[PDB]
Order: C-alpha cells, then structure tokens, then sequence
C-alpha cells in the first residue's frame, strides 16, 4: 500500500491526498 | 510539486501538511 509504496519506491503528494479525510 | 521518498515517520509528517485540517488515516501493511 502507499506506506510501502513511498518508501520503497517514491509517490507523490496527490497519491497521498487519497488518505485524507 | 516533486516525488517524495518517505519512509517511517517522514511519511507521516508528508500526510499531515497534505491533509491539515482534514486529518488523515495512516495504514501501514501487516
Ligand atoms: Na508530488
Ligand atoms: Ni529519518
């Protein structure tokens, strides 16, 4: 999931606004 | 806005100032 996917590889910050509430 | 490598905490940090107010969830794998 993203908390894999941003350390092991790199995400973006819209990628991370889907965890919002 | 740039691609972010983030692990542990740093990942955590990245979701509150993305979220603010709005709060976020945090779910790491188990
Ligand atoms: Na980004
Ligand atoms: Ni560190």
């Amino acid at each position: 999931g993203i908390v894999e996917q941003c350390c092991t590889s790199i995400c973006s910050l819209y990628q991370l606004e889907n965890y919002c509430n | 806005f740039v691609n972010q490598h983030l692990c542990g905490s740093h990942l955590v940090e990245a979701l509150y100032l993305v979220c603010g107010e709005r709060g976020f969830f945090y779910t790491p794998k188990t």
